[PDB]
């Protein structure tokens, strides 16, 4: 627990849309040597040879995306042999998680250089994609009492009181956050556009974006056995009002994320500026059949953790997988609407699973630098009621 | 926007329908004597699909029909070798354009028939398989295929896309796209590249059109759909994630650097690419993905060297560009070969293959005999394999004649002698047959080393003496290095340049010289490789670095087949070429390894041993006794300087023979070293090499003397190149 | 700042490719199986205070999809709250998974991890999941893939292990592979898979054939594979082609698992601590020979904690590959009598995502029977990786 890590670059592709997708036509490794290939345009003169390991967050890891895909991006991109390459999966936060793993690898002092973040080209590899040992096994599912996420989204809107309107209100906040956000150039240097083998562009901005959405066209969306086995656990509920449409859940998008972890004398020595400090991170989890309830024991995990109340927490960033889930965590930690996903989430720009969780957090990277604030948040609700947080903290 | 044009050129297509309805599209460019994918036809294909789409009420089916000779073939080369990098982005538009053209013909709601009347050639296969049936007439010379790759390309009209929807991913890249085969109307009707035959042209159309007529009667709902636009559509040999291919997929890549032996040559390397990554999308993306390929090779070097190589300077020697002007022809009527070696058997049979009638003379009858066996035993494989009928293969071996009599060259006008590399014996061998021969028959020699004027003086007809070079296998090598001694008329050249493009070989027309240009050319390569054992090299890693250079046999390798007799005389012979000057000779490395090869007797394949070892005449594996002579290890260079090293040295004596005035132009420079020696395609030829050197240095002729300075200051100044490289 | 502690460390028998017996079983039953036995070893075990549970996987699909360490976590009927991960790096996934568990409890933001690996590779063969290296030609052609066979040939043929070699290690692994069934070594450790009634499926490692003779092992038979390799290795004229069934890795099936926590950890939950992880290295080599990867591992784990080959007791290398093991030891110059003591892969079967951490406790064990101070494990990997580990007896 020694070594401080500390964030020096975090990069991230655009979204490309999943029908008529821009990055359809790219495969998943590409996303990641494309933005390994902008971090040595970046920083000529690091000696790659000093990165330890390549550490990518991938939800669905079969075809383009099987055997090993960290390791197929380190020998794809011509790195040095000896920086490994790692796939790991904990579904929606496999992005931050291996962030997570990243700094807790430097803090053990074992390793000096990481390279962390997610890939998931979801119109290439579909979700579920990889089958699942809960999926091919009555016996398990049949125990276990698998639900969707959709239905456990409506079921917390049911319980907490969230209207149909009360959800389509935040799904409209976010496509303004997120038009603002790169109307305003934030996204200028972090948003790395994809490029073909001929330099010739491909995707340059986050395409899932609906920036004239309007509070009537959200309402003319339509709603998304499993209804049944959801109210057999929670017997007090009598109906479940599906709320959750296309228009106010996470988009299904193509995109990869790239973040460099490393000590303080790793930085000094590759002459790195430190951008941010991994203040602490924390795992919990919720009931497995509303799976989306995860995250509120993470975040004040990792608040009691890092010794932080809701009150130093300057900017709280929560993956918008359903518009519920962030009204109920808005709901239950009291946090102030104006910081909450300052720049859009998922419901405007995407979220392509494994890469999500390290594409929120280089988001928070470039605003904390941006309003010259002090401490951000990021969490992410996972599947199979798990949750993942971490702080970190402007250097 | 979203356009059939591209962006005042001439129109190249005719527009006709009848009263069915049916448009016929009849492609004339009146630019030219073919129908070529240039910015006329864009523009012309480019209206007529526009007005299919504004004509549909009143259109039933369209024909796609040719007025040339040939049907259509290959696109814009001359423009397609100008694209520099910074224009990827219009090559890229180029063939996105010329796609969606195609596209919409292939989704136009009705049958479109092609009418192929004769070569359909690259592009020109790539319109007909945008079409839903194809009709080929059934004529002499009319080939099929897709022979981008041969230029440094790949079919980036939809050939790669549609070749893999037509027949999988394995079948269309090993038998049309890898190696850009050409099959007769026959073989194309029979893979599946052509749907059905005719016997005459003029039977096209009607055939077309009534293909048409039955096709809207009999299958109307899938009239004018391709298979992939079908739905429940099952690509041939299943797609990369199913399991049966996805089991043997991995295993293509490195068969594919298995065949090409590690040479850099990309073309086949994005082909694979290409037709994989495409077949994993639907059929639009699956265009797009070859269409970012097909930029990446045009914009690239490789094509540039080899659209340089195989175009431009291989069009300009069948135009006669090396043949004198102003002569005409003459025929040939009775072929007279002095010599039944292997080279001689081979002369005699690529002759009577042709249709010329031989006789093939040598010191006995015995021996004239075992020389047409060779022509009997290889018209045995082509019977083995259905290549030739017996009818034929029995007129070819008819032919010829073996003989011992020197009164049997009586009517021959075209003698080609291929007796023992001497220079009295061969005035001796043309002495006795001059007189019997026609008063204007061809005297040839098909010396390798002896200059062809110090040859000429042994008759006297000087004037129709030439060397006429030839290069064993003669049946499989394609080059003659036509040699023009000081007496040689203008006359005897353009004769035997007729001669070569007769029996399907090409030509260079090279000045007398020691050792010519093929000869000594490649003593430079070998003597790279000699000097590299006796400098300690491995020599696994120098036949592994002949290899990886593209070359299609390693040095030492050849250097069993040269026989090192030959390869010694070569260093006393030039030697003394030069000594009688005040020139001083300085003696190649590679002398010291001949002769201690020579002292071991070890001195090739006809000894029965060399550098490798030979087992009832088949190589098995290299000497082991190698490394101990020459305590192969102590050296080890990088393997791209002794790739580097051997293809350096072999394009500097190029450079060296255009200065002496050797040869004459680039072309025969390039075509030359590739058909003659085997210099690898991917270079372009010895001489494009120059201009075409990519490495950490950088691109170009400046790259290449840099890096030619740079082996000069490690391996010798024999690497310093020649005053005209410089500024 | 904080150390981690081994606890426990069990394992699956290794059931073999052909009728095998755990081919009936998925692969998820063999974890639960795992974490049932733990349960039964400290049935007080506070489990809310596990927070992770890290398994390696190479071929996660199908039975092995769909993060397969949080099936476990909901299938045993564990707190939602203990995580679950799934990680793939190749053949050093089950190690991964432990020295990730390690570097985590090390970091202060985990107390109690349960780590370990599964491999049912008769249901999930490798190369079931895909993958660019292999099916991607672009990328295919540039990193010059060939199969770990060849590379393993590759490398009896430049240290010049020949047929006889090769084989005499793969006798001497079944050997020591009986020798320590025999001695009771693996009766704590080897965890009995049974059905939902109670009936034994497997007690023991089914590859293992303990009546091996050296006359067996010459009975047996070893794309442009192999010109890809001699490409770059291009001082080599020919491959000896020496490995065979008989002296490489058995494909097999089976699961472990290692509970991981600090000292802190352990004594709030009862528990004995056996073995403290001392230090933890990965590093690579060329990924064309695909197995030298290990030797610059133990050398850094090694430099890393301070200790010399002299310093490590016992040294536990995967046996993918004889030629492999053979390279490993003439580099290091291992002793004969410290390396892979109760015989390895080739005799009892080397299930992929699993065999870090079963090797991993073959040495916690062995460790305290012999009554030893410290042990070195690393594996070779796919692709030219490495990892190394070093453990101290507590
Ligand atoms: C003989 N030899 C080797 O033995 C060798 C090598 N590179 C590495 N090694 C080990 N090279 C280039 C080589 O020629």
């Amino acid at each position: 627990m020694s070594e401080e890590a500390f964030i020096y670059e975090a990069i991230r592709t655009p979204r490309g849309k999943q029908k008529n997708g821009s990055l359809h036509e790219v495969k998943p490794l590409s996303l990641v040597v494309g933005l390994i290939d902008e971090l040595r345009k970046r920083h000529p003169d690091l000696d790659e040879n000093l990165i330890s390991d390549v550490i990518l967050g991938c939800v669905s890891p079969v075809g383009d995306q099987g055997g090993d895909i960290a390791r197929a991006a380190v020998l794809a991109s011509g790195m040095p042999v000896t920086s490994g390459g790692v796939q790991l999966n904990r579904f929606c936060a496999s992005g931050l998680e291996a962030v997570n793993t990243a700094a807790q690898k430097v803090r053990s002092g074992w390793d000096d250089l990481v390279l962390a973040g997610g890939v998931e080209s979801m119109s290439r590899v579909p979700m579920g994609s990889d089958g699942g040992a809960m999926g091919l096994d009555p016996a398990t599912n049949y125990d276990v009492m698998f639900v969707p996420q959709s239905i456990g989204a409506d079921l917390i809107a049911t319980i907490e009181g969230f209207s149909r309107e009360d959800v389509d209100a935040y799904a409209l906040r976010s496509q303004q956050k997120a038009a603002e956000a790169w109307s305003g150039g934030y996204f200028a240097k972090s948003v790395v556009p994809v490029r073909d083998q001929n330099g010739l562009l491909i995707l340059d901005h986050d395409e899932h974006m609906r920036p004239d959405t309007t509070k009537e066209g959200l309402a003319k969306l339509k709603p998304a056995g499993f209804d049944d086995v959801a109210l057999q656990k929670y017997h007090w509920v009598e109906k479940i009002n599906h709320v959750h449409t296309g228009g106010n859940s996470s988009g299904i998008v193509d995109g990869a994320a790239l973040v460099m972890i490393g000590s303080a004398a790793a930085g000094k020595l590759q002459g790195l500026t430190p951008r941010a400090r991994i203040v602490a991170t924390a795992t919990s989890g919720a009931d497995p059949v509303i799976m989306l309830t995860g995250p509120t024991p993470a975040t004040r995990k990792v608040l009691d953790r890092a010794g932080l109340t809701v009150d130093d927490i300057d900017l709280f960033e929560l993956n918008e997988a359903f518009a519920s889930v962030v009204l109920k965590f808005q709901k239950d930690l009291n946090i102030p609407d104006e910081k909450l996903n300052v720049n859009g989430g998922a419901i405007a720009m995407g979220h392509p699973l494994g890469a999500t969780g390290a594409m929120i957090l280089g988001t928070m990277v470039d605003e904390l630098e941006r309003r010259n604030a002090r401490r951000a948040l990021i969490t992410l609700c996972i599947g199979g009621g798990m949750g993942v947080a971490t702080i970190i903290e402007r250097v | 926007g979203s356009s059939h044009h591209h962006h005042m050129p001439d129109n190249t297509i005719q527009w006709d329908k009848d009263a069915d309805g049916i448009v016929t599209l009849t492609m004339d460019d009146p630019s030219g004597s073919t129908n070529v994918m240039n910015e006329a036809y864009i523009e012309s294909m480019g209206k007529a699909v526009d007005r299919l789409v504004a004509e549909k009420d009143s259109i039933t089916g369209v024909v796609v029909a040719s007025a040339k000779k040939t049907f259509f073939a290959g696109g814009d080369v001359k423009t397609m070798i100008q694209a520099r990098p910074e224009d990827a982005g219009d090559v890229f538009n180029t063939v996105e354009t010329i796609k969606r053209q195609l596209r919409t013909l292939e989704t136009l709601g009705k049958p479109v028939v092609a009418a192929i009347n004769g070569a359909a050639l690259g592009g020109g296969l790539e319109i007909a398989l945008a079409c839903h049936h194809r009709i080929a007439a059934d004529v002499k010379g009319s080939q099929l295929g897709l022979p981008e790759v041969t230029l440094g390309l790949l079919p980036g009209g939809g050939g790669v896309t549609r070749t893999v929807r037509m027949f999988g991913i394995q079948n269309a890249f090993v038998s049309v796209l890898a190696q850009g085969t050409r099959f007769k109307p026959a073989k194309a009707k029979e893979i599946g590249l052509v749907d059905e035959l005719v016997a005459t042209v003029e039977e096209l159309v009607p055939a077309a059109k009534a293909w048409i007529k039955e096709e809207l009667k009999a299958n109307p709902d899938g009239a004018g759909v391709q298979p992939w636009d079908k739905k429940g559509y099952k690509m041939p040999g299943g797609t990369p994630s199913s399991p049966g291919l996805a089991a043997i997929l991995p295993s293509f890549p490195s068969n594919l650097r298995k065949q090409l032996k590690g040479a850099p040559m990309p073309a086949p390397r994005a082909i694979l690419a290409a037709a994989v990554e495409g077949a994993q999308v639907d059929f639009d993306t699956a265009s797009r993905i070859e269409s970012r390929y097909f930029a990446s090779l045009v914009t690239g070097q490789v094509a540039k060297n080899m659209m340089q190589a195989f175009f431009f300077d291989l069009q300009a020697i069948n135009a006669g560009g090396s043949r004198p002007e102003g002569i005409g022809k003459t025929p040939i009527k009775r072929i007279g070969v002095l010599g039944a070696g292997m080279m001689g058997a081979g002369i005699a049979y690529v002759s009577a293959k042709a249709g010329y009638e031989v006789v093939l003379k040598d010191v006995s009858l015995e021996a004239a005999a075992k020389g047409k066996g060779y022509s009997e035993k290889l018209e045995a494989k082509a019977l083995e394999r259905g290549r030739t009928t017996q009818e034929r293969s029995d007129a070819l071996l008819a032919r010829i004649t073996p003989t011992a009599d020197a009164a049997d060259f009586k009517g021959v006008d075209f003698v080609i002698e291929a007796v023992f590399e001497n220079q009295e014996l061969k005035h001796k061998v043309f002495g006795e047959i001059e007189d019997i021969v026609e008063p204007n028959a061809i005297l040839g020699s098909n010396t390798s080393t002896l200059p062809i004027t110090g040859l000429a003086t042994g008759v006297k007809r000087q004037e129709d003496f030439i060397g006429i070079h030839f290069f064993s296998p003669v049946d499989k090598m394609p080059l003659v290095e036509i040699i023009k001694g000081e007496k040689t008329s203008d006359e005897a050249l353009a004769r035997v340049f007729d001669y070569t493009l007769a029996i399907g070989k090409t030509p260079i027309v090279v000045n007398d010289s020691r050792g010519f240009f093929t000869s000594r050319v490649i003593g430079t390569f070998v003597n790279e490789a000699l000097a590299m054992l006796g400098e300690g090299v491995e020599p696994a890693s120098i036949e592994q670095a002949g290899s990886q250079a593209g070359y299609p046999a390693p040095p030492l390798q050849l250097s069993d087949e040269l026989n090192l007799e030959l390869m010694h005389k070569i260093a006393v012979a030039t030697r003394k070429g030069v000594e009688d000057a005040g020139g001083t000779y300085q003696p190649h490395p590679a002398e010291a390894v001949v002769e201690k090869m020579i002292e071991l007797g070890r001195s090739g394949r006809l000894k029965g041993a060399g550098f490798y070892e030979y087992a009832d005449g088949k190589r098995s594996g290299l000497w082991p006794g190698l490394r101990e002579t020459f305590k192969s290890g102590s050296s080890q260079p990088p393997l791209q300087d002794m790739i580097d090293r051997m293809l350096f040295a072999e394009a500097l004596e190029t450079q060296k023979c255009l200065d002496e005035g050797v040869l004459t132009s680039t072309a025969d420079a390039n075509i030359g070293s590739i058909m003659g020696i085997g210099f690898p395609p991917w270079t372009g030829g010895s001489a494009q090499f120059i201009v075409g050197y990519s490495g950490p240095a950088g691109t170009g002729k400046a790259a290449f003397v840099a890096r030619a300075r740079e082996l000069a200051a490690a391996y010798g100044d024999r690497f310093l190149p020649p005053e005209s490289l410089l500024s």
